[PDB]
RNA sequence: GUGGAAAGGCGGGCAGAGGCGGUUUGC
RNA sequence: GCAAACCGCCUCUGCCCGC
């Protein structure tokens, strides 16, 4: 009932907001074909939608705390200023990204690993593909991606 | 034929798409700013004894646009028998509607064909408010002004037959005057400027005894079909009497038409352009 | 006179029919018809009801037989009491006979009026009075013959009061016999009123070309054309009404429709009297539109041309080519009213004659001869309202401001605007009398008052069929106007800047255009001048009689429930400036035009049997505009929502992409059900939004920049998450949920999202609290 | 008579946010392109607020330009608002509908006047138009692309109402141009007279330095004005260039200089080309 | 009536948030809870000029409604207001000082042009009214970082921070936490302020005026909970200068410019008020 | 020999009031 | 041997006035 209730793009934003071991495995296999998706720059149409979607609903049923998330979404958020014609080099603060993403995970301790586990699972292998990359392309569908977690992770009673 | 489409590519917004009789009296006065008094005279008895300008018509991206004929309303039932009467009903009815038509549109409307419509008109009649402020305190006093809004790539142009050295000395020279003055309405806002390019229309006119007008005529003789246009604008201040034009698309039948002089109490004398462009066109059995 | 008694004849000779239905006497009405006549010629009567029985006692062929029974009792029954002849009172019985057969072209039950628009569905009899009763067609119900026996009590009180004459009783019939069927039949849609106003038509203009009673024994009157069709058109109306200056706010605009009426008029009653016609003649005169039925003698083709003259050339030296009157006329035949084989005759006879209104109409001022002929006129101006160019010296002060010159004819409806609560109607005298405020091409109108006496020889009283203080040697002529205005603590008209500062919510000006869609077509079903008839008033009535009891807050269960902002007043701020013909135009406040719009449209889908729809364009202004572009925008805004699937009413001005898959206008079903699921989460009623919302408005006014990301490319999906995270941390995840996902089977229908038609419903709640 | 066209060609630059209202899911929208939605600065908001701050200047030197110019004479420093007449003896002369601006009603006192031989007057049997053409400043093409790039134009400001005694807050929302934002302008001064065009031209010099430290429509006094012209090129466009095309106009050089740089640090060195042609 | 020009008073300097700064805006989808303006083009925070002009007008209006019995005698228009505010009677106009219903709030603006020209608020802030218009005098124009906070932005420092604030619950002890971006102490603006001499009569007290809402600025807070740190604001005056008449004719530097770039706010409006600007009383 | 000539969508308005990064006990 | 229970926004306002 919960692989049949996410469907390819959106089969029900406010279905899934009234319905544990139903997606602790048909979100997470999704979450793994989500860690499938290695290739950040594949997916230009609603596949992006259609996976944050499913990636913020296999977090929100765990903690995931914006508030020390926003310790990278003011990352994203800062380089985003760097975008507009700033810079054009962020290969010094995606590592400073990833440094920050290990105290991100480093520093949460207690009934919060499972929820930052799949927050480190999911980021970091479209990131390597973001070490050798340009940043004006393959970062914006990164960051809309980015923009696209954090935003079902209120509608589905997060924070 | 083989004409001159003069381009108009605008640098801000008209007052409204010009006329035949506001684009000789435009050049009019561009000739007797940069020649002289002696040299209207001398343009005044080129039009006379040569070819004539029509009306401004809209363009959007090389599809150059025309009016529609007069010349299909009472064919409109002998245009559409090849469609169901689920719809032939609606189909005229939007076509006898129209006001312009594409350029091989307007060549099916001259010989009695089934043509379409343009969905997509280049301008808009948008209503920009203005105000009237008090120097001292600042008291506002709204008005409303209306505007031709251009799109991105669009714009207006006119047609030209006649001799070359009559274009190339006294039409030529006009546009380049006028591209920076007006055209019409509040010139000193930077209403009716524009750019200029010259270019060659051929259009597939049949021949007949009758023919359309494109721009305004005043017949002499009475003509076949016709649309009214009742207009009459200003002259150095001097108000011009109201006079009973012929709109574009009207048909008549050997008509040139003639310029007609007025007093108005100036020191020269003030034409209007009343003169016809004529193309040819086939009829239904009145 | 036979004149005055062959209109008189197949006018009352169809009458008996009500009294079969009631069962006064022993049946085949033919004999109950002479019987009901002959009963009204003893008691309060004079001895011509006792001549007129005979034309309701010699028809459906059941008594004219051998020629020589019609004789035996006309010869008793005295033609020399009045000035007839033993051989003319025998040919007018002729006449009206053959005129029954062309009009109808075709039992013994009581079965209602069925519908026009649906044959299926029927009318319940009720009277012609505009009041408590919109009739809709609903199920079939036998009329029973207590409700006949009231209608012929009702009619009995009426034509004994009622002078025998044919201007006083068409409007006894109009009231009684609208809604009672001609002959019972199964699914009959000719009214008996109808039949009977279209009967006297055709028998009067038999009478007038010539023919006797071997013309109609031989059917030579039948396949040679002695009759004439005429039709008449204005063009020019939106042209001549709307184009006007910043002046007269209200009062003169709406007494502009008042006058283009009185010119309609002032051609349609020369015609009727100076080709000796009556008003039975009109088959209608809907909205600058008429169409009557003449002779085709060489007397009347001669007169016609003269009268076409006069008032082109009229219409010239007035209004500067502004407005022009095209008529026309196409001589037919006695087959060519009735469809023969499969072929519909009469149709035909009526494109023939509106392609010669189109060829006339491009020929606009032909028969002037100065038209295209210059003139030099010194020293001329113009009206600062109206615009004409005059020559000064003919301009004066007004009333309003003494500084303005305008012209004369724009001060005689000024103060006719402020008349308009103060009028009964008007009264049609020659040119050169005292009291004249405006004049026609033919006649000047003078204004008949509450109180007084009125003069003229023809006087016209409107939305009454009642004739109550009108002198005996005059013409009564009735004639419907929707006169619904909104009145400031005076007596007067309001004001555009007074129905404008009563709207709940930001203040705007409501201006509303909508007319019937395809009507044309409906019109050309219909194969007999009776059924042309019966459905070119039902049409009528709508927007003359059927639109004020809207506004006065009627048809509760018929209507239903509507997008209603705040509840329906008792004095809605409502200006008529005309309805009729087909079209309306209302303007007023724009929160009450916005609910009028879906509360007309649904009365005309009942009104109708659904079968036919309306088309609404809407705008909303500022009251500073002029309203020559206040209605050059909703014209354009009809006939945006009528290029299109054409159900569709037009609500608010509306960005959308440009990819040519989205369109402007809300059809009515959809934006109907859009109301009833939006509408109770944001709102409550009466200017106020809902609870947990209040002082929320950040919300909903953010919300639509959401949507405007999605007008500038649909290609893009970033208005599908930015809709769930400002939904989220206010805690509204149950209101709006279908906005925030995007739709999978929409863009496989190839249709626009949800988020493209929530933008009418939010955006008239958001400018109607305080805003 | 025509003898050339004095073409004046630059930049608009925003320093601080502009707002031009409509007043038609903002509160207070800006004007638009009806067809893309771009932002724009009016022709009329930019010649009637070169005047209104010229007709001040005038007004408080009108008995020191008394023998430059004449019809200066007939002047008193003032409005026609108190004794409610037109045309009286004040400066502010003609009322429209509820304001008194300053307009010349004779053509020949008009061509007299610094102010309507320049913005051009109505007159009753007079007409005197004006000289200068003022066109619409659009967004530059490099603003054009960052329009196409997703990036936004105008934000939207909530400003608010407080109490001096509760604090109750009243808040509105504003919508303005973002702050930077280069425009392209273009002004056409028409040579009719060669004697006095030297003075037509820092005239309106001199209102392009006055509207640099003054605003630029909009509230204004709470920062939405702050206006900044950066010339690029002037031209002359003789009477010889509209007979035969040829191009050969004076074209004087501004690529990065100020409206005070070429007023008088440059006005003698710069139209010196102009001068010589007359 | 008789509206006129002499030049414009060009008031400049640096705005220095002494301690952090707040001016906040509505809301980005990840970002601090109540954020600080900024600007769309730069992305760093600003102080409007509404923020600077209404705020000197609010406490200045105060000011002279402690003391409607020492500026009357100098100021006309002034009889006609009694202190308070029109709060218990919603009426308009009335005698209280306090006279315009904004959307709920009372503030006193002058209803006509000729009583705004003699109150010594509403003749340097301006006023609106029914018929008659008063506008302002002075200019406020919108106050960016300083040059050498761009740098610091470019080189990584933080031009702000994240301040977390607690409201306890009193009974149960409870926490309530929430956060506020603030912009940095220490971080340095530049404000523009520019008085439009309009009369030569009144200049000498619209000058006093405007630096008597100045001085009360300093001593109170400027936007945000400045009840509970988020004020603290200073002036730091760069370059007092005239502009005159002749400036926008000619071209050239005749400005008469006062230089007082390392004094205080007080120490203008000090004794001493008309020995820095004697040179501007000699041009009028 | 231009339905023209002249006309600032503008004046006044603090995103502000209130609020200790805290307490509870053990796993 | 050392930390985890909970708390992450609450409640007021939201265009006036003039042409
Ligand atoms: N007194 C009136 N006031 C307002 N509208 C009216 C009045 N009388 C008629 N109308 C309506 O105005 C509509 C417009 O008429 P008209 O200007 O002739 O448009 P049109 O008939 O479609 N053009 P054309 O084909 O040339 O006649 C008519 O269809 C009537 O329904
Ligand atoms: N009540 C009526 N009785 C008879 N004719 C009418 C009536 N109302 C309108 N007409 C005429 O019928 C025609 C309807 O024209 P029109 O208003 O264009 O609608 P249409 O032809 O059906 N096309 P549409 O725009 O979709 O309504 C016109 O010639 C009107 O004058
Ligand atoms: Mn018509
Ligand atoms: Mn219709
Ligand atoms: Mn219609
Ligand atoms: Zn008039
Ligand atoms: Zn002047
Ligand atoms: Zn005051």
């Amino acid at each position: 009932v919960d692989a049949s209730r996410l469907f390819g793009e959106s089969p029900d934003v406010v279905g899934i907001k009234k319905m544990g071991k139903q997606w602790e495995a048909i979100q997470p296999y999704f979450d793994n074909v989500v860690r499938e998706a290695k290739n950040f720059l594949e997916w230009s149409p609603n596949k992006r939608l259609a996976n944050a979607v499913t990636v913020a609903a296999y977090l929100t049923s765990q903690g995931l705390k914006t508030n020390q998330v926003r310790k990278i979404l003011d990352m994203a958020r800062t380089t985003e200023l760097k975008v507009k014609r700033g810079e054009g080099d962020i290969k010094d603060d995606l590592v400073k990204m990833r440094y920050l993403l290990a105290y991100t995970v480093g520093k949460a301790t207690g009934q919060s690993k499972y929820s930052l586990d799949a927050f480190h699972r999911i980021l970091d292998p479209m990131l390597e593909v973001l070490m050798g990359s340009p940043k004006k392309e393959n970062f914006e569908k990164f960051y809309d991606f980015l923009q696209a977690v954090v935003a079902y992770h209120k509608f589905f009673g997060g924070g | 034929p083989k004409f001159i489409a003069v381009k108009l590519i605008p640098k801000g917004p008209f007052r409204d798409i010009p006329r035949a009789d506001t684009l000789f009296g435009a050049i009019g006065n561009a000739i007797s700013a940069i020649h002289g008094q002696s040299a209207v005279e001398e343009l005044v008895d080129a039009f006379v004894g040569g070819a004539r300008i029509s009306s401004a018509f809209p363009y959007s991206g090389d599809t150059y646009y025309l009016p529609k004929p007069l010349s299909v309303e009472p064919a409109l039932e002998g245009i559409l028998t090849g469609l169901d009467e689920e719809e032939r009903y609606t189909t005229a009815k939007r076509l006898r509607k129209a006001k312009y038509l594409d350029l091989k549109n307007f060549e099916l409307a001259l010989r009695l064909r089934p043509f379409t419509i343009p969905e997509e008109i280049p301008y808009a009649r948008v209503d920009v408010p203005r105000v009237v402020l008090d120097r001292v305190t600042q008291d506002s006093s709204i008005y409303f002004w209306e505007e031709i809004r251009f799109r991105e790539k669009s714009g207006v142009y006119f047609l030209y037959s006649g001799p070359r050295e009559v274009f190339d000395g006294y039409i030529a020279p006009a546009m380049r005057f006028l591209g920076d003055t007006g055209i019409g309405g509040k010139s000193t806002w930077g209403a009716g400027l524009f750019e200029v390019e010259f270019h060659e229309m051929k259009i597939d006119a049949p021949g007949s005894e009758y023919s359309v007008t494109l721009s305004n005529a005043l017949p002499t003789k009475t003509p076949v079909l016709w649309r009214l246009l009742r207009k009459g604008g200003w002259s150095f201040g001097r108000r011009k009497p109201r006079m009973t034009f012929i709109a574009e698309g009207s048909i008549v039948k050997n008509d040139p038409g003639g310029m007609e002089r007025l007093e108005l109490g100036l020191s020269h004398e003030v034409y209007v352009y009343g003169l016809t462009f004529p193309l040819g066109v086939e009829l239904p059995e009145g | 006179e036979i004149d005055e008694l062959t209109a008189l004849g197949g006018l009352l000779a169809n009458i008996g029919k009500p009294v079969q239905r009631a069962g006064l006497y022993s049946g085949d009405h033919s004999t109950q018809g002479a019987r009901f006549l002959r009963d009204l010629a003893e008691n309060t009567g004079r001895a011509e009801y006792e001549l007129l029985s005979l034309f309701s006692e010699f028809h459906h062929k059941g008594h004219m037989k051998n020629d020589e029974l019609m004789i035996r009792r006309i010869k008793e029954l005295s033609p020399e009491r009045f000035g007839l002849t033993m051989e003319d009172v025998l040919n007018a019985l002729w006449i009206v006979y053959e005129a029954d057969n062309l009009a109808s072209g075709e039992p013994q039950a009581s079965r209602p009026l069925y519908s026009v628009f649906n044959p299926g569905k029927a009318y319940p009899w009720a009277e012609l009075d505009f009041e408590k009763e919109l009739p809709v067609p609903g199920d079939v119900f036998s009329i029973r013959s207590q409700d006949y026996r009231e209608l012929v009590k009702r009619l009995w009180e009426e034509l004994s009061k009622a002078k025998l004459r044919s201007d006083r009783l068409l409007p006894v019939l109009e009231k009684y016999l609208t809604f009672v069927s001609s002959v019972t039949s199964e699914g009959n849609i000719i009214s008996l009123y109808d039949h009977m106003r279209m009967t006297s038509a055709i028998a009067l203009a038999m009478l007038r070309a010539g023919c006797t009673a071997e013309d109609v024994r031989s059917g030579r009157c039948r396949k040679e054309k002695r009759f004439l069709l005429i039709e008449g058109d204005f063009s020019g109306i939106q042209d001549f009404i709307y184009r006007v200056s910043g002046k007269g706010t209200l009062k003169y605009l709406r007494a502009r429709s008042a006058y283009l009426e009185l010119i309609g008029w002032d051609v349609v009653l020369e015609i009727l009297s100076r080709l000796g016609l009556t008003r039975a003649n009109v088959v209608f005169n809907a909205g600058g539109h008429f169409m009557i039925i003449a002779q085709n003698t060489p007397d009347a083709v001669k007169e016609l041309e003269e009268i076409r003259a006069k008032a082109v050339e009229w219409l010239y030296r007035e209004f500067e080519s502004d407005l022009y009157l095209a008529i026309e006329w196409e001589p037919v035949s006695g087959r060519e009213f009735g469809r023969e084989g499969g072929k519909n005759l009469f149709a035909e006879a009526r494109k023939r004659l509106k392609h010669k209104l189109t060829v006339r109409k491009l020929k606009r001022f032909g028969e002037i001869k100065g038209l295209f002929e210059h003139g030099h006129t010194e020293r001329l101006a113009e009206c600062p309202v109206c615009g004409r160019e005059l020559p000064e010296g003919k301009l004066e002060p007004s009333a309003s401001d003494p500084e303005t010159k305008v012209c004369p004819t724009c001060n005689r409806l000024v103060s006719l605007g402020g008349n308009l609560p103060k009028l009964l109607g008007f009264g049609r005298t020659a040119k050169n009398d005292a009291g004249v405020l405006v004049e026609g091409p033919f006649s000047g109108f003078v204004p008949y008052l509450q109180g007084g006496r009125p003069v003229g020889e023809q006087i016209l009283v409107k939305n009454t069929l009642n004739p109550g203080e009108i002198p005996e040697s005059a013409q009564f002529v009735p004639y419907f106007v929707a006169d619904y205005f909104k009145k400031d603590p005076k007596g007067g008209v309001a004001t555009f800047e007074e129905l404008s500062m009563a709207s709940t919510g930001t203040r705007r000006l409501g201006v509303m255009k909508g007319d019937v869609d395809r009507l044309g077509e409906f019109f050309s079903s219909m194969d007999s001048p009776s059924k042309l008839a019966t459905a070119s008033r039902f049409m009528d009535y709508f927007f003359k009689g059927y639109i004020g009891a809207i506004i006065e807050g009627k048809f509760g269960y018929i209507i239903g429930d509507v997008p209603s902002l705040r509840d329906w007043p008792e004095e809605p701020d409502i200006v008529v400036v005309y309805a009729g013909g087909d079209d309306f135009f209302i303007v007023g406040a724009w929160d009450q035009i916005f609910e009028l719009a879906f509360r007309v449209r649904r009365a005309f889908n009942a009104y109708t049997g659904g079968k036919l729809t309306l088309s609404v364009g809407l705008g909303y202004f500022d009251e500073r505009t002029p309203i020559y572009r206040m209605a050059d925008v909703v014209s354009e805004r009809l006939d945006t929502a009528k290029d299109e699937g054409r159900n569709r009413v037009f609500v608010v001005g509306r960005s959308r992409p440009l990819d040519g898959k989205h369109k402007l206008s809300y059809e009515w079903n959809h934006y109907e059900e859009l109301w009833r699921t939006y509408a109770p989460r944001i709102y409550a009623g009466n200017g106020r939004l809902k609870g947990k919302l209040e002082s929320k408005k950040g919300l909903l006014w953010k919300l639509l920049e959401i949507r405007e990301l999605y007008v500038r490319d649909p290609n893009d999906v970033r208005w599908a998450y930015l809709t769930a995270y400002l939904l989220g941390r206010h805690g509204l995840s149950d209101l709006f949920p279908e906005l925030v996902g995007i739709d999978t089977k929409a863009v496989e229908r190839k249709e626009p999202q949800p988020v493209y038609w929530v933008d009418g419903v939010l955006k008239i709640v958001l400018m109607a609290v305080r805003r | 008579r025509f003898y050339g066209k004095i073409v004046i060609k630059g930049k608009i630059k925003a320093v601080t946010g502009l707002h031009i209202g409509s007043q038609r899911g903002i509160d207070n929208p800006v004007i638009k392109d009806p067809h893309t939605g771009l932002p724009y600065i009016p022709g009329s908001s930019l010649k009637g607020r070169l005047r209104s701050l010229f007709e001040i200047l005038v007004n408080s030197r009108l008995g020191e330009w008394r023998e430059k110019y004449p019809s200066l004479a007939n002047y008193s420093p003032g409005s026609c608002r108190p004794d409610n007449q037109e045309n009286c003896g004040k400066f502010f002369n003609r009322k429209i509908n509820r304001g008194w601006i300053h307009v010349c009603p004779d053509y020949e006192t008009a061509l007299a006047c610094p102010v309507c031989r320049l913005f051009g007057a109505s007159g009753k049997e007079s007409n005197f138009p004006s000289r200068i053409i003022v066109r619409d400043a659009f967004l530059t093409k490099e603003w054009e692309e960052k329009w196409r790039a997703g990036e936004a134009i105008t934000e939207a400001k909530i400003e608010v109402g407080i109490d001096r005694v509760t604090s109750q807050a009243n808040p509105r929302t504003n919508e303005r141009v973002v702050a930077g934002a280069e425009f392209e302008f273009e002004i056409i001064y028409n040579v009719e007279n060669t004697t006095h065009w030297r003075d037509d031209i820092k005239n309106l010099l001199t209102a392009m330095a006055l509207l640099e430290d003054s605003y630029l429509g909009g509230s204004g006094s709470r920062g939405y004005g702050k206006v900044k012209f950066i010339f690029d090129s002037f031209e002359f466009r003789p009477l010889d260039y509209y007979r035969t095309g040829k191009d050969e106009d004076i074209v004087s050089i501004d690529a990065r200089e100020k409206s005070v740089s070429d007023i008088l640090s440059g006005f003698d060195s710069l139209f010196s080309e102009v001068e010589g042609k007359l």
